[PDB]
């Protein structure tokens, strides 16, 4: 979604998952157009990875996996 | 798979710290 | 050295290292440390006075 | 072997906890010329008796801060003893009879460098080995 | 000189500010004789006086006057103050007149502190500046 | 034995010698600075005069010379204060117009810009404007002209000179013996019934006299010129009956007890007078009356030269008990021996009465013209709790001084000083836990509630519109007093104050009081106050019952009163000494009354002060926002330090820029202060040592070898810049907030 | 976004440095 | 416990021995000094680390120094 | 004598300080009474 507006677009870092949220704070975290509530990414990991040449979540997700099997070698 | 948040977020907040201190105070207790 | 000669301290560890102070006596003994020498400036501890040996001390004088 | 009678007044809750049962505990035995007021070791004013007093205290440290205070009574026979849970009752100040300020014939040298404090090695020369600077 | 710097009689920001100038002290003119002398500075474009300090000699009232003068002071307190410390070095109760002044020591001395930068080239080339490096205390290295 | 006068002549000869000879009175410090430690340990032993002398009698004599000069020095300030009231003020601007015209008794010099502090201040006057509540003290007395102040002002300066003479004379001249200082019988006797008794007789009759009638025209609108001068309600008596028809009766009432024939001008009325929002001058009458009579009684316990009467040993000795064994025997001698003992009861106790009068002065406000003065009314309150606060961490200092130093094992065996000694780690573990028990359940429920509403849960949150804690035994004492005027008090009128109840009494526009309603918020803020109260005492009783010993330190009285520890060893002996625990109890002490100052500060602007419709409808300072704001942190961050600093940092081009100034230097020496506090000494012996390095390289190395300050001085230096700064910063604070919206 | 069945691969993946981190965190004790 | 070393530069002054507070010092003889006794440490057991036989020390440097080792209920200076 | 004794306390550091200290301040205080808002010297 925001590789389609770069500057509009909040970038979601993750998901939150917290039992104490009442229903105020959920709705109050519920943004960037999200289902549900997030923290929006301050890191510019996405513009990094945009620039660069990553244009989907499938990529990102190749790039974990791979990530993974790196820090496994090591 | 959101339903998994349901499932780690406790773990990571509770079984992970139980195991984790049950187990170093049984190991810097060990004589 | 002997009394009344102003000398140099050459003990690193000493507060008076490269200061001046006046020997005040020097033990006819077989003492390592027989030469007493008195400053005008007190250390930390606030004592003027030490006792030093003779290849410890340049006279000036 | 320890014997005197315990001083009036003795008793606060600065006195012995369970490392007196468990690890050890201290006694400091004095006679006294005459029945006089003193400041315990951990608060509270005890009266001393005259002859034999023996006080139980958790460290050696209470025995020589007392014995401290009984020199200032006049009183220089304050015997402090180490007790182990077994009941092992040993003396332990003054080690010899003598005060260890004054010289005594017997006693030698323990952990003397003949040496200044600036003749000390580097750190870096005792540098993976057991021996430290000061040895 | 640079970053939107005018002459403070042509910044209309300056102007603005002199119209309503606050009278610094009892003298109902203080106020505007301050934008009247002000103005031959460098005004930014809020229209306050900017000062050059890069040696420019049609700004030398800016910073470099101010700093003769100061080091030319401070030179004179400095001297007076090393002077008075090594005469009483050659008393006997030196620690004494440290915290007790000697004024029949002193203020001959700041009189002549007038005098500092000829006694500090003749002490610095003659040695009598500054002691040795192996006569002075140190720490062990 | 007998009280009497006994006095040594010319005991100490009058010289100019010892002047040139700093540290003469100490024998460590007469041989002269080596180090500039020295310096530091002249200014740190000068007034410790028991480590200039053992003799207790010379001591004695140098204490009773020193409060001469103390009485002369705040004599110079009080007649400074009335003279710059006289020649430098808007006294009588203020006087035709108490409502409109700001006090101002302080004019800055035209220099620098400087002169922008010289603010409008009404009565066409321009000047600093005065919170010392100076102006409402002068009215209270019945000062009416410029003339009155400098008469009042030069009559101080001849009080002050009297009294540097006295403490010259007391000491060089005709200074009292041992004997003389230890009559406490009588100087209790003297001092219950001339000092207290007959002040009080005195000043009932000086209102009665003066201040009655004067102010009783001044709230009938009489303008000040046609108010006659407060003689010539004595010279013609016609002009105060006309305002008190009792006086008509004479004296024969009082001698023949019909004293319901002063009824007018003596009078129980209870409330606040309506024209100035204070207290009615005729129930102060009344009060320092009954005061006067009460004490001139009391004054008569103490048994003199005349057998009738109490002697304190015997009732000390008297008050024992099955649960403190020997009681109060062996008090007396600590009290009449150690003077440390003396300072140590009087500056707890005088301490804890500056923090009651911080509180009955806001909540009775005695002065015409104080209520409806909001910044008078918050800076007086704050005042004194401050000064309540660090006169109780003296009492405490000076308490584990006398018990290092002043203490004895013989005089104190079995008493109740020697049995808490025996119990001080019961005492000191009991309260550790109500410390962490009110920590808990009283912050820990701001935490709670912040949380909850942070996570958007208000419903969860502990408040007046969710899960409540009234203060239901503060309401029900509320009511009590409500209801107190025709009930349990017969002969009052309205309640003492409206704070307690009744109804919302208004002076101009402004509200003089009004019921101080608890809820929640209140609850909460109390159990705070009872929190950082309880770890105060704890730190400072701590620091009293282990000064001499603790199971770490056998020895400690030996090491002292003021040391900065006994070495790394036993893990590390940090602060263990009895001024060590001062210094931590002053940082609690600071903790405690910030927040009982923001409490009143917030409370008072919420819930009580604001303007009154016509209708009756009270508009509050901060529109009662206390409520819902005051139960969590973040709430107290923006809607009180937040949104009321806005007036301090906008004050910069104005009047009040100078509290702008304040506000930032104070935020300064307080942060400046972590340098000495979170430090230690070896660094700057260090850095000194190149510093000093330098200096020798070019010949300059002081004489006086420049030392690091010690570590005592260091936590001294310390906590004095933390508690300047801390304070000065809310007093800027205070000061511009209340002076734009009060 | 990715399927449930990524999720669940990488998950499966990442017991493989869990298991490797282990066997490195017990080899260093000693 | 800690480990506390003498050095030859001791003068005998026996203010080390005085000034601690768990008897771990005492005088014995010596030749090297005018006072002809040395400080010694027998009783290391029993040092809690204090330096108070430091601060006591008249020579420069000091020639008793206490070098905080290994901790025990005896050098924590715990009476539980 | 008393005025040696005067002497020596006016000379006495805090005591010499204040005066000198006063007099700089006095001096400072009056020129820029006389002479105020010299941020640079006019050319
Ligand atoms: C880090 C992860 C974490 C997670 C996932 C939770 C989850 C929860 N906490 Mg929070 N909590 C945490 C950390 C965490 N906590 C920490 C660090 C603190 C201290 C700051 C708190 C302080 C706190 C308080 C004060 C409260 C909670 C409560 C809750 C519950 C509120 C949900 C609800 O309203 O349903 C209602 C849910 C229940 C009534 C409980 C459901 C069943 C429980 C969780 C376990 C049943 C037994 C289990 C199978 C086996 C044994 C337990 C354990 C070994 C797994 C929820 C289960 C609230 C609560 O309900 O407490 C019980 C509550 O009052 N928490
Ligand atoms: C005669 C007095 C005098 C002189 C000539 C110097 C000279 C120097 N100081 Mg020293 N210094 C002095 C007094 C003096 N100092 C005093 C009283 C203190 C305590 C505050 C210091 C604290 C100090 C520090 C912390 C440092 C220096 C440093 C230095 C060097 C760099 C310049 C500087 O930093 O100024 C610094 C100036 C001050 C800190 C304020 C000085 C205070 C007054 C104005 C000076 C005393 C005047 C005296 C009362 C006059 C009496 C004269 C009368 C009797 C006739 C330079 C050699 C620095 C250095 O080591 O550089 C290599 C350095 O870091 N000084
Ligand atoms: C006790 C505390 C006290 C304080 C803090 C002040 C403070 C002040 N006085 Mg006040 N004054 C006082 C007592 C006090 N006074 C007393 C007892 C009298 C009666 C003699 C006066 C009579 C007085 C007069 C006549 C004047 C002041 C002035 C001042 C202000 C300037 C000070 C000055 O002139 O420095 C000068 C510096 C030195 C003396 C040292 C060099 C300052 C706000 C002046 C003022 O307010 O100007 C508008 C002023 O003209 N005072
Ligand atoms: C009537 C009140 C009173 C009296 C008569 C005394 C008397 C004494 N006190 Mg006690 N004390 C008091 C109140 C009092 N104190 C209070 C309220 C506290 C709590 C802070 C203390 C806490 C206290 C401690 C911790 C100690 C004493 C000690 C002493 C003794 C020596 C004091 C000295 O030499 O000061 C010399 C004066 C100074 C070093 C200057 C003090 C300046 C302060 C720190 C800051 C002033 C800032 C000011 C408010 C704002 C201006 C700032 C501006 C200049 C920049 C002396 C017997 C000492 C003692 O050993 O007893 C035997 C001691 O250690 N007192
Ligand atoms: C914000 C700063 C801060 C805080 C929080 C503390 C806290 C404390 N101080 Mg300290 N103190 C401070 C600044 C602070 N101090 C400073 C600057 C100084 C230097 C002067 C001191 C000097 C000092 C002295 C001299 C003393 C104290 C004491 C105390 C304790 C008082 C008892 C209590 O209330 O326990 C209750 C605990 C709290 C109020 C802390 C917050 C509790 C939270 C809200 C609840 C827990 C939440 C949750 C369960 C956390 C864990 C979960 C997580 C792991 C998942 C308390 C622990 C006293 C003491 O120990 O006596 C008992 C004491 O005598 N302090
Ligand atoms: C310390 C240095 C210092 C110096 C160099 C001056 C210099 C001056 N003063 Mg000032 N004065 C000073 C301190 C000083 N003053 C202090 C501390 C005060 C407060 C008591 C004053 C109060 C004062 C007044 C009231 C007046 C002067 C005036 C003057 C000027 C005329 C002659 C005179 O001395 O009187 C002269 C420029 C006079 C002047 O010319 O002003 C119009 C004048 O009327 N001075
Ligand atoms: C730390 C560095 C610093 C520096 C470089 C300055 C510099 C200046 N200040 Mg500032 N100031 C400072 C700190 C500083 N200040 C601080 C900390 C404050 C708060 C207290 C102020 C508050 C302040 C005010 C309120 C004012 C100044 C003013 C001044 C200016 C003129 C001062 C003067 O007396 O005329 C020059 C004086 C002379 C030429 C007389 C010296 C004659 C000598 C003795 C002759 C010797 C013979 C060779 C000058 C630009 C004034 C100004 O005009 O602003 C622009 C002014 O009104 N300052
Ligand atoms: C509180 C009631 C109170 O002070 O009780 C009173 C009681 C003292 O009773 P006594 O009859 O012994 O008091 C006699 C004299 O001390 C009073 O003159 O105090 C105690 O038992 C010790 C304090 C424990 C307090 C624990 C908290
Ligand atoms: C403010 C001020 C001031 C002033 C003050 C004053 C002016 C005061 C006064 C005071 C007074 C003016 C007082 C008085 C008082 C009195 C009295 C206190 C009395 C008493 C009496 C009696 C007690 C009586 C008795 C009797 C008789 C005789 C007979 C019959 C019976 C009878 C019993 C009734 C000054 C200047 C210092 C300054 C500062 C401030
Ligand atoms: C031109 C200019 C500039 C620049 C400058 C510079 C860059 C300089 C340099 C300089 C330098 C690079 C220097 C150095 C030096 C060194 C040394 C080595 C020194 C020493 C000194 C001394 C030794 C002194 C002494 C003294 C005196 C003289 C007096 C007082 C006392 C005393 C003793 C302190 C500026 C832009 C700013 C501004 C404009 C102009
Ligand atoms: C900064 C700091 C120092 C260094 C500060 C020192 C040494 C204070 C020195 C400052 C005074 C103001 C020096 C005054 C020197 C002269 C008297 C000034 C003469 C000139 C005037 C007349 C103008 C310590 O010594 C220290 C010690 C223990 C704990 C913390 C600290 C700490 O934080
Ligand atoms: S750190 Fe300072 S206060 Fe603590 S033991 Fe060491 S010297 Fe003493
Ligand atoms: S070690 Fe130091 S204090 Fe101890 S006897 Fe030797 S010189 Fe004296």
């Amino acid at each position: 979604q925001w590789i389609k507006d770069p500057l509009h677009v909040r970038p979601i870092a993750h998901a939150i998952w917290d039992p104490h949220f009442g229903k105020p704070a959920i709705e109050a975290f519920t943004q960037a157009g999200a289902n549900g509530p997030v923290n929006i990414a301050y890191s510019g990991v996405y513009h990094w990875w945009y620039t660069i040449g990553m244009r989907t979540n499938t990529e990102l997700y190749t790039g974990s996996v791979f990530l993974l099997l790196f820090a496994s070698l090591f | 798979a959101s339903f998994l948040s349901s499932i780690f977020v406790p773990v990571i907040g509770w079984v992970v710290p139980i195991a984790t201190f049950s187990f170093l105070f049984l190991y810097i207790e060990r004589e | 050295v002997q009394r009344g000669s102003k000398v140099r301290i050459l003990r690193p560890e000493s507060y008076w290292f490269q200061d001046v102070g006046t020997v005040a006596s020097v033990d006819q003994s077989g003492i390592k440390y027989p030469v007493i020498v008195r400053f005008d400036k007190v250390n930390y501890a606030g004592i003027n006075t030490n006792n030093f040996a003779v290849d410890e001390l340049i006279e000036v004088e | 072997t320890l014997s005197g009678k315990t001083p009036l007044f003795a008793g606060s809750t600065g006195g012995l906890l369970t490392k007196a049962v468990e690890e050890e505990k201290y006694a400091i035995t004095w006679t006294s010329p005459k029945a006089q007021v003193f400041e315990l070791p951990t608060g509270g004013a005890a009266t001393m008796h005259e002859g034999e007093n023996l006080l139980y205290i958790a460290r050696k440290e209470y025995g020589i801060a007392l014995g401290g205070q009984l020199r200032k009574f006049k009183i220089t026979n304050y015997k402090i003893y180490r007790i182990l849970p077994s009941g092992e009752t040993t003396f332990i100040h003054p080690a010899d009879g003598v005060f260890p300020e004054k010289v005594n014939a017997g006693r030698e040298k323990v952990r003397f460098n003949a040496r200044s404090i600036g003749e000390n090695p580097n750190p870096s020369q005792v540098k993976f080995s057991g021996k430290a600077t000061y040895d | 000189l640079g970053a939107d710097l005018t002459p403070c009689a042509e910044n209309p920001a300056f102007q603005a500010l002199a119209k309503n100038a606050r009278n610094t002290t009892a003298d109902p003119q203080s106020g505007q004789k301050r934008f009247e002398r002000y103005s031959q500075a460098l005004c930014g474009p809020e229209g306050y006086p900017h000062l050059i300090v890069d040696g420019r000699l049609d700004r030398a009232g800016d910073f470099l006057i101010p700093s003769i003068l100061f080091l030319y002071i401070a030179g004179w307190i400095g001297w007076v103050g090393r002077a008075y410390l090594q005469a009483i070095k050659k008393d006997s109760d030196t620690e004494q007149k440290e915290i007790q002044l000697d004024l029949g020591i002193a203020l001959p001395i700041i009189a002549t502190g007038f005098a500092w930068p000829a006694a500090a080239v003749k002490e610095l080339l003659s040695g009598e500046l500054t002691a040795k490096d192996s006569e002075i205390t140190v720490s062990p290295r | 034995k007998k009280a009497r006068v006994i006095v040594d002549k010319d005991p100490v000869p009058t010289s100019f010698e010892k002047w040139a000879q700093p540290g003469h009175f100490d024998r460590t410090l007469a041989r002269g600075p080596k180090t500039t430690t020295w310096i530091w340990n002249l200014h740190a032993l000068a007034h410790d005069f028991d480590t200039h002398t053992s003799d207790l009698e010379d001591i004695s004599r140098k204490i009773f010379a020193a409060h001469f000069g103390h009485l002369a020095v705040v004599t110079i300030w009080l007649s400074g204060m009335i003279f710059h009231g006289a020649k430098f003020s808007n006294y009588e601007a203020w006087l035709s117009d108490p409502l409109n015209v700001r006090p101002s008794a302080q004019v800055v010099w035209p220099i620098v810009g400087q002169d922008i502090l010289n603010g409008d201040v009404g009565g066409g006057f321009h000047g600093i404007q005065i919170t010392s509540g100076l102006f409402q003290v002068w009215r209270g007395w019945g000062i009416t002209n410029s003339f009155q102040l400098y008469c009042t002002a030069i009559g101080g300066l001849v009080l002050a000179g009297l009294f540097l003479f006295a403490g010259w004379f007391h000491y060089h001249k005709r200074a009292p013996k041992l004997e003389w200082f230890q009559n406490v019988e009588s100087m209790l006797n003297h001092h219950l019934q001339v000092l207290l008794g007959c002040g009080s007789l005195g000043w009932a009759g000086h209102l009665i006299h003066v201040s009655a009638p004067i102010n009783k025209l001044m709230d009938a609108g009489v303008a000040v010129k046609d108010i006659p001068l407060p003689h010539e309600f004595i010279l013609n008596k016609s002009l105060l009956i006309d305002l008190f028809p009792g006086f008509a009766a004479g004296l024969t009432p009082f001698f023949t007890l019909n004293w319901g024939q002063y009824a007018d001008f003596l009078t129980f009325k209870g409330g606040l007078n309506p024209v100035t929002g204070g207290l009615w001058m005729t129930d102060i009458a009344h009060h320092h009356l009954a005061i006067a009579v009460v004490f001139i009684i009391a004054g008569h316990q103490y048994r003199t030269n005349w057998g009738i009467g109490h002697s304190i040993k015997e009732i000390l000795e008297n008050h024992k008990g099955p649960f403190t064994g020997e009681g109060h025997k062996g008090l007396y001698e600590n009290l009449t021996t150690s003077w440390h003992a003396q300072l140590a009861t009087n500056l707890a106790f005088l301490g804890s009465l500056t923090i009651i009068i911080a509180h009955h002065m806001y909540a009775m406000p005695p002065y015409p013209y104080l209520a409806t003065d909001y910044a008078t009314q918050l800076c007086i309150f704050t005042h004194h709790i401050w000064i309540g606060g660090f006169l109780i961490v003296g009492g405490a200092a000076h308490a584990a001084i006398f018990m290092v130093r002043d203490y004895d094992p013989v005089v104190n065996q079995n008493n109740v000083l020697d049995r808490v000694i025996r119990h001080r780690d019961a005492i000191i573990s009991h309260l550790n836990w109500v410390c962490i028990f009110l920590g808990f359940h009283s912050f820990g429920l701001y935490i709670h509630n912040d949380t909850m509403r942070a996570l958007g849960r208000p419903q969860d949150m502990f408040s007046d519109t969710a899960i409540q804690l009234q203060p239901v035994f503060a309401q029900w004492v509320q009511n009590l007093h409500t209801l107190a005027p025709g009930g349990t008090a017969p002969n009052a009128l309205e309640p003492v104050s409206y704070a307690f109840g009744g109804g919302v009494l208004a002076v101009g526009g402004k509200v003089a009081m009004m019921p101080i309603a608890l809820g929640t918020a209140d609850f909460l803020i109390h159990h705070i106050h009872a929190f950082t109260i309880h770890v105060t005492v704890l730190i400072l009783l701590k620091g009293v019952l282990f000064a001499r010993s603790s199971r770490l330190i056998p020895d400690k009285a030996n090491l002292g009163f003021r040391f900065p520890c006994d070495g790394p060893g036993r893990g590390g002996t940090c602060q263990v000494s009895g001024w060590d625990h001062v210094f931590l109890g002053l940082f609690w002490m600071y903790n405690s009354l910030s927040i009982v100052i923001f409490h009143f500060s917030w409370k008072m602007q919420s819930d009580v002060w604001g303007t009154v419709d016509a209708a009756g409808n009270v508009s509050h300072i901060t529109g009662g926002n206390f409520a819902q704001s005051a139960i969590t942190i973040n709430g107290w961050l923006r809607d009180f330090l937040w949104a009321q600093a806005s007036q301090v940092i906008n004050s910069y081009g104005s009047a009040l820029s100078a509290y702008g100034l304040m506000f930032l230097g104070a935020h300064f020496v307080w942060a400046f202060s972590l340098m000495f506090l979170f430090s230690g000494r070896g660094y700057w012996q260090e850095l000194i040592e190149s510093i000093v390095w330098a200096h020798n390289k070019l010949k300059v190395a002081p004489a006086i070898q420049p030392r690091a300050l010690s570590i005592t001085q260091g936590r001294a230096v310390g906590v004095a810049h933390y508690l300047l700064g801390g304070i000065a910063t809310t007093w800027a604070f205070f000061h511009a907030h209340i002076l734009s919206v009060g | 976004s990715i399927s449930d069945t990524q999720v669940y691969i990488a998950l499966v993946v990442a017991l493989i440095p869990g298991l490797l981190a282990w066997r490195l965190a017990t080899e260093l004790y000693k | 416990s800690h480990t506390v070393k003498i050095y030859d530069t001791c003068i005998g002054c026996t203010q080390c021995v005085r000034a601690c507070p768990t008897d771990v010092l005492e005088m014995v003889p010596w030749d090297g000094c005018k006072a002809a006794q040395v400080a010694s440490s027998p009783r290391t057991e029993d040092c809690v680390g204090c330096k108070r036989c430091e601060t006591a020390c008249p020579t420069d440097f000091l020639s008793i120094r206490v070098y905080l080792g290994a901790e025990t209920t005896r050098s924590m200076g715990l009476a539980y | 004598d008393q005025s040696s004794y005067l002497i020596k306390f006016i000379s006495t550091a805090p005591v010499a300080a204040t005066i000198w200290l006063t007099i700089t301040a006095g001096i400072l205080i009056e020129f820029n009474r006389f002479f105020p808002d010299l941020l640079f010297h006019p050319l």
